[PDB]
RNA sequence: UAUGCCAGCUGGUGGAUUGCUCGGCUCAGGCGCUGAUGAAGGACGUGCCAAGCUGCGAUAAGCCAUGGGGAGCCGCACGGAGGCGAAGAACCAUGGAUUUCCGAAUGAGAAUCUCUAACAAUUGCUUCGCGCAAUGAGGAACCCCGAGAACUGAAACAUCUCAGUAUCGGGAGGAACAGAAAACGCAAUGUGAUGUCGUUAGUAACCGCGAGUGAACGCGAUACAGCCCAAACCGAAGCCCUCACGGGCAAUGUGGUGUCAGGGCUACCUCUCAUCAGCCGACCGUCUCGACGAAGUCUCUUGGAACAGAGCGUGAUACAGGGUGACAACCCCGUACUCGAGACCAGUACGACGUGCGGUAGUGCCAGAGUAGCGGGGGUUGGAUAUCCCUCGCGAAUAACGCAGGCAUCGACUGCGAAGGCUAAACACAACCUGAGACCGAUAGUGAACAAGUAGUGUGAACGAACGCUGCAAAGUACCCUCAGAAGGGAGGCGAAAUAGAGCAUGAAAUCAGUUGGCGAUCGAGCGACAGGGCAUACAAGGUCCCUCGACGAAUGAC
RNA sequence: GCAUGGCAAGUCUAACCGGAGUAUCCGGGGAGGCACAGGGAAACCGACAUGGCCGCAGGGCUUGCCCGAGGGCCGCCGUC
C-alpha cells in the first residue's frame, strides 16, 4: 500500500521464505551479464565488497545469513569487545555488492542461469 | 488567432485556429472557487468514535467530602470534557457534509477561462513555469499519441525549448510536519499537462510533475493546479478541437 | 469586497474617466456597483423602451434583462446582459459594454442613468 | 476575521451576564411554548377556520395572460400567421398536469389574434376583440353552461 | 556577618516540549453463516532449561501428502547447551491425521470430576429396534415475530410527547421480510407483483385543534419474473425405504387434469416454443493472492556513516510508498507494463430435452366460512364517519354471485375475485479480507501502541488503570584499586556522542543541593508601574552617552 | 437576514445512468422544487408591458430653464 506504516509492517513481519527478499544484493559488471540479473540473494558462501559504512572498500567472504534480522556476516568485518575478543559487525546487504558466486548447489546455479526466473 | 503545429522532430508543420475559448477572460476567483471545490469533494468523512470517553458507569458524589463536583470511577475522574480520559466536547463528526456544490454553468465558466489562460505566455510564465518559448500552448500533431518512451517526448520537449519545466519539477520537497506520518511525506512543482485526445499520453505521464489528460474531461485542476490559472500545456492537433466546444 | 476581478477594472476605469472627464455619470455608476450586489440594477426591456430616448446613451448601472419589447433603437451600456437582451437590443438597437462606452464617451455626455 | 473567531477570552462569547445562557428557561420553554401566554406576540392566533374539499375534486386551471402571449408573437413562428393564430394549449407550460388552459386579460394586446383556449376572462375578451382580434373555444371548452 | 530574600550558574529531581510511530479512529470495496460428524467458549496440559503470550492437544510451538520456496532453521525472545536441514529443512498454499476434560452437552450425577452401556429430552419415519433421521447452542450488527417503560417536551399536568424508543421473550438467513391485485382511482380510450432510493411533503390527515405527530396514489430511478395448489372431470393409472427379496403409505384420495390469458365437460379449428420439470454450463467483470520487472552504488569535499554540496552519467508504459548509518526513480523491497491462480458473480446467462400455447359454440359442472359483513369493549394509526389489529357476541352469497373506488343506503359506472401456497434480482449490517485518510500522535487516539480486559476492586451482577524511544554497530564496559561486597566508588576501555551505560533521543516548569551577583540581624506588609541613584556585566546578536560653548528657540517669562 | 459569485423570466437538478485519470472528475438525468397572479372558507372569478402631480442622482441648455430612471403622493385595475 501506499502507507507507511502498511509498508514497514510488511516487511518486519514478513513470513520468513519471504524475508530472502531482504538479503538481496547488487551484483557486479561481469556476474550481471553471465546471469542477467542485476541482483541476488547473498548466501553463506558468495564472496562480497563493501561499498558503503565503515568498512567501505573491503571484500570478503559471506559467513553468515540471519534472515530473521535480515543481516550478514562477512569475514574480516569485525569489532573488537572491550575483553580484546573479536566479533562481526553485521551488514544489510543493500550496502554489500556481490563479486564471486558459491554454486555448490544445484538448484541456485539452475534458478541464477534460467531466464525466466532469478536468484 | 492562429496556432502553430509542431511535428515529431519539432518542426513547424502547418498551424491551425486557436479556438474561440481560449479568448475567454480569465477568472482567477471563478477558477480558484472550482478548484477549492473539487478538493473538497474527495475529502474522506471522519470523526471521533461517538463513545469514547462514554464507556464508564462514573458518578458523581456531590457535596460533602470536599470535592469538586466530577463524576469518578474507582476513585479516578471520568467521562466529562475536563477530565483525562473524558469525552471529547465538540470532536470532528461523521454526519457532517464535507463536500461543495457548484452551478454547472458556473463551473464550466471557470474550465472555459482556465483554458483561456493557458494562451497568455505572461501568465504562464508568472505561474511559474520555465520555457523558452513565445506561442503558448504548445500544439503538436496527433502522431504524439502514438508516442511509446518516455523518453521520445523528452526530444520533443528539448526540441521545443520547454524541457526546462520538467527540469523545474524533477526536486520533491519533504513537508515539514506530520503528514509524513500519514503518507504525505513528499510534494513537488507542477509541470507540463498533456492534453490528447484518444487516451492519455502513456509516453509522458511520468515526467516529472506531468500530468496527462483527456480534451473530453481535462478539468480545471489540471488546467490550474491550486487554483492558479497559466498552465504551460501542450495540445493535441485534434485534443485543440474538441476543446473548443466544452 | 467584489471578489470579480473584471468588475473591479471596469469600477477602477470608471473612476479614471469621472476624474479625468466631463463626466458624472461614470463616478456615479461607479459609487452604485461598489455598492452591495442586491442594490444593483435588474432592467428588463420594458422598463428601457419606457423611458429611453434616440440618440441618448441608456446606461445601467447594473445587468439587462430580456422580459419585455424594445422597439426604440437606442444604444444600451450595462455591467452585463442575458445573452436574450443583447440579442433582443441588437435587433433594433446596440448592445455596448460599459468598459466600451467609457472610452467611447469619456466626458459621459448625453446619457441618461436607467434602473 | 469572523464574529465567532473573536470570543476567546471574553468569557461570556456574548451572552451578557454568564447566569444567561443555561437551557430552555432563557427561551422561556422548548419550541412554542407560551404561544398563548408569555409569548403570545406575533403568533398567528388560535383555532379553526374554513374547511377542504377533498383533493380529488380539485381543479387545478392553467393560466396565462394575453402580455405573454402578445409579446412573443414573432418569436412564436413556429406557430399559426393568419391575416396571428395561436393555440395557447401549445404555449403554455405545465398544460399537461393541468385540468384545462384559461387565458387571464393582464396587460395589452398589440396585435390581431385568434386565440384557442379551454377559457377566457371578460377581460382577456374584450382586450384581443378590441385589437381586431378573436377568441375560439375548444371542444373541452364546451363546458360553459 | 548567622537564619534569610531576589535573579542566575553547575549538578539533580521531574518528564513538559520537539521529533518519531508496531496502536487507534473513520470511510470505502469485497465477502458472510457455525454446531450432535459435539460448535463457539472455557479448563488443564504441551518446550532441553519455560513464568507470560502465541501455537498446539497425550502424535500436544507439532505429524502426513501435493504444489510453491530455498540454504538455512529450532515463534514472540538479540541466552546457554544441543539438534534439524542436499534423504531439500525452515517458510507459504491446499488437502488430510491427531484433536484430553468441561461446555447445547445428550447414560446418571458433579464448581472442569466421578459412578454403572447410553441420540438425555421432544418429535417424524418406522423393519415398532434409537433401526433411520430432526431439534437444542453460537454469531458484530443487520432481519422477522411477540412483550413494552420512564426520565423528557407541553416551560405545571392528566390526552398528547419522549416512542413502538430503552429493555425483555421467541426465531431465520447471508441477507431477512415482501410479492403476482377481491390493487390503483393523476376518474381514465389510464397504470399493472414486490422491496428500495429520489420526490410527491412537513402536503392530506391527526391534535387540551395546544405543544407536537404525519402518510399515500403518482412521478424519476434501481432491479425486473412469474408461477403452484383446493375443486370440477378422471379414480390406484401413485409415492417412500431396500441392491434385491420384501416392507410401509394411500378410496378419510396417492397420481392425472387444472389454476381469471377462468377452469372442467360435450362438439370442433388449429396449433405448440407459453409455462413447468430436469440436463449442460460460461464469457466478462469484481475482490484477493502470486510470477516477472528498467536505470549509478562513479569523482571531489564535509561527516562516525553520503541518502548532503559541487561535478559527470542513466531509466521511465516504472518520478506511488517503504527500507538502507542524513534530502535515494537508478543500493534493496516494490512501482508501470504483461502474465497466472482462487473466490464471488453462478449452477446464473446462453444452449439443449421433454411438456405443449391458443381459439369457437354449448353447459347455473367447479372455484378456499365463524369467512365477507354488523354490533359491544380495547389497543394502534396520519387515517379523520374514511388505518391496522385483539377480544366478546352475532353472521351471508355462490360467478345469474361477491368485494373495492376514503360517511351510510339504493341504482348506474369503472376496477377487481378474499377467506390455500411458492418465488430470483435491485436494498440492511460489518464479524472477516483488502484498500483509503485536510482524522489522533503516547494525559491524544480505543479502556487497551506495553502483561489489556492485563494488574487490581467487589459475595456477585459488575468495575478496571498505568507503563512507547541505548547505539551505525552491543562495540552492552576487559584489567587494576577500594569495599563485608556480582553493590557502590575511583581509574580505565568502546563510540561521533556515555551530559547515548539500561523506563539509557530531547530533557521545560514546579523544586532541591552547591555556588555567583545584589540586599541583609534598627526595622513594615498586593510583592509592582513610571523617574532617578548604588553595585554587578567576556564575545556575539544593541551603540550610544556626558560636559564647555554656539545655533534654533513654543507656551511661558524675569532679576 | 447579510456579503460575494453564476445564470435570469427563469433557475437548480435529486436519485440514478454512461465515460474516465475510477470516492475526485467529464457528460447525461428537469422527476420535482422555488419564482413567473392574485383574491376567496369554498364555489368561483381573475390584475397598471403607465393616466396625473412632486422630485433626488444623472443628462441637456443659450446657466436660471428643460428631460428627469430609482423614490414620493395619487388615480385606476383583480378579488372577498
Ligand atoms: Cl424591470
Ligand atoms: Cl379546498
Ligand atoms: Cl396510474
Ligand atoms: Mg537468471
Ligand atoms: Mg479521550
Ligand atoms: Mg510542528
Ligand atoms: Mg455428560
Ligand atoms: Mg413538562
Ligand atoms: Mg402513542
Ligand atoms: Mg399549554
Ligand atoms: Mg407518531
Ligand atoms: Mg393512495
Ligand atoms: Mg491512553
Ligand atoms: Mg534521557
Ligand atoms: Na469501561
Ligand atoms: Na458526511
Ligand atoms: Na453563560
Ligand atoms: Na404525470
Ligand atoms: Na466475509
Ligand atoms: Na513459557
Ligand atoms: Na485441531
Ligand atoms: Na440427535
Ligand atoms: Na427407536
Ligand atoms: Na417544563
Ligand atoms: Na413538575
Ligand atoms: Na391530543
Ligand atoms: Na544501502
Ligand atoms: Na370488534
Ligand atoms: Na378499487
Ligand atoms: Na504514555
Ligand atoms: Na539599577
Ligand atoms: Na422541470
Ligand atoms: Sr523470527
Ligand atoms: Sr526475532
Ligand atoms: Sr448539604
Ligand atoms: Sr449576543
Ligand atoms: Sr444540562
Ligand atoms: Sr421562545
Ligand atoms: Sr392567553
Ligand atoms: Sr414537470
Ligand atoms: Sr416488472
Ligand atoms: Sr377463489
Ligand atoms: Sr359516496
Ligand atoms: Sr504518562
Ligand atoms: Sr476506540
Ligand atoms: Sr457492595
Ligand atoms: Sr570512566
Ligand atoms: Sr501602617
Ligand atoms: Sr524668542
Ligand atoms: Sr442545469
Ligand atoms: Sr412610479
Amino acid at each position: 500500500s501506499k502507507q507507511p506504516d502498511k509498508q514497514r509492517k510488511s516487511q518486519r513481519r514478513a513470513p520468513l521464505h519471504e524475508r530472502h527478499k531482504q538479503v538481496r544484493a547488487t551484483l557486479s559488471a561481469d556476474l550481471r551479464e553471465e546471469y542477467g540479473q542485476r541482483n541476488v540473494r547473498v548466501n553463506a558462501g558468495d564472496t562480497v565488497e563493501v561499498l558503503r559504512g565503515d568498512f567501505a572498500g573491503e571484500e570478503g567472504e559471506v559467513i553468515n545469513v540471519d534472515l530473521d534480522k535480515a543481516v550478514i556476516h562477512v569475514e574480516d568485518v569485525t569489532l573488537e569487545k572491550t575483553d580484546g575478543e573479536e566479533v562481526p559487525r553485521p551488514l544489510d546487504t543493500s550496502n554489500v555488492r556481490v563479486t564471486d558466486l558459491d554454486l555448490e548447489d544445484e538448484k541456485r546455479e539452475a534458478r541464477l542461469e534460467s531466464e525466466d526466473d532469478s536468484a | 488567432m492562429q496556432a502553430t503545429i509542431y511535428d515529431l522532430d519539432g518542426n513547424t508543420d502547418g498551424e491551425v485556429d486557436l479556438p474561440d475559448v481560449f479568448e475567454t477572460p480569465v477568472r482567477s476567483d471563478l477558477i480558484g472557487k472550482a478548484v477549492r471545490a473539487a478538493q473538497a469533494n474527495r475529502k474522506q468523512d471522519y470523526g471521533s468514535d461517538e463513545y469514547a470517553g462514554l464507556r464508564t458507569p462514573a458518578e458523581s458524589f456531590g457535596s460533602g467530602r470536599g470535592q469538586a463536583h466530577v463524576p469518578k470511577l474507582d476513585g479516578r475522574a471520568r467521562r466529562v470534557p475536563q477530565a483525562v480520559k473524558g469525552r471529547s466536547a465538540h470532536p470532528p463528526k461523521t454526519e457532517k457534509d464535507r463536500s461543495l456544490d457548484l452551478n454547472d454553468k458556473e463551473r464550466q465558466l471557470a474550465v472555459r477561462s482556465a483554458l483561456a489562460a493557458t494562451a497568455d505566455a505572461d501568465l504562464v510564465a508568472d505561474r511559474g513555469h520555465e520555457f523558452d518559448r513565445d506561442e503558448v500552448p504548445v500544439v503538436v500533431s496527433d502522431d504524439f499519441e502514438d508516442l511509446v518512451k518516455t523518453q521520445e517526448v523528452v526530444s520533443l520537449l528539448e526540441a521545443l525549448d520547454v524541457h526546462a519545466d520538467i527540469d523545474r519539477a524533477d526536486e520533491t520537497k519533504i513537508k515539514a510536519g506530520q503528514g509524513s506520518a500519514r503518507g504525505r511525506k513528499y510534494r513537488r512543482p507542477a509541470s507540463i499537462l498533456f492534453v490528447t485526445s484518444d487516451e492519455p499520453s502513456t509516453a509522458a505521464r511520468n515526467l516529472a510533475g506531468a500530468d496527462v489528460a483527456t480534451a473530453s474531461e481535462v478539468n480545471t485542476e489540471d488546467l490550474a493546479p491550486g487554483g492558479a490559472p497559466g498552465r504551460l500545456t501542450v495540445f493535441t492537433e485534434s485534443a485543440l478541437a474538441e476543446v473548443a466546444e466544452r | 469586497s467584489k471578489t470579480n476581478p473584471r468588475l473591479s477594472s471596469l469600477i477602477a476605469d470608471l473612476k479614471s474617466a469621472a476624474r479625468s472627464s466631463g463626466g458624472a455619470v461614470w463616478g456615479d455608476v461607479a459609487e452604485r456597483l461598489e455598492k452591495p450586489r442586491r442594490t444593483h440594477a435588474e432592467v428588463n426591456l420594458g422598463r428601457i423602451e419606457r423611458y429611453a430616448q434616440e440618440d441618448e446613451t441608456v446606461v445601467v448601472p447594473g445587468k439587462v434583462l430580456g422580459s419585455g419589447v424594445l422597439q426604440k433603437d437606442v444604444t444600451v451600456a450595462a455591467v452585463d446582459f442575458s445573452g436574450t437582451a443583447e440579442t433582443k437590443i441588437d435587433q433594433v438597437g446596440e448592445a455596448v459594454s460599459l468598459e466600451q462606452a467609457i472610452e467611447n464617451n469619456p466626458e459621459g455626455s448625453h446619457v441618461r442613468v436607467i434602473r | 476575521t469572523s464574529k465567532k473567531k473573536r470570543q476567546r477570552g471574553s468569557r461570556t462569547h456574548g451572552g451578557g451576564s454568564h447566569k444567561n445562557r443555561r437551557g430552555a428557561g432563557h427561551r422561556g420553554g422548548r419550541g412554542d411554548a407560551g404561544r398563548d401566554k408569555h409569548e403570545f406576540h406575533n403568533h398567528e392566533p388560535l383555532g379553526k377556520s374554513g374547511f377542504k374539499r377533498p383533493q380529488k375534486v380539485q381543479e387545478e386551471a392553467a393560466t396565462i395572460d394575453v402580455r405573454e402571449i402578445d409579446e412573443n408573437v414573432t418569436l412564436l413562428a413556429a406557430d399559426d400567421v393568419a391575416e396571428f393564430r395561436v393555440d395557447v394549449r401549445d404555449v403554455v407550460e405545465e398544460a399537461d398536469d393541468a385540468d384545462y388552459v384559461k387565458v387571464l386579460g393582464a396587460g395589452q394586446v398589440r396585435h390581431e389574434l385568434t386565440l384557442i383556449a379551454d377559457d377566457f376572462s371578460e377581460g382577456a375578451r374584450e382586450k384581443v376583440e378590441g385589437a381586431g382580434g378573436s377568441v375560439e373555444l375548444t371542444d373541452l371548452g364546451e363546458e360553459r353552461q
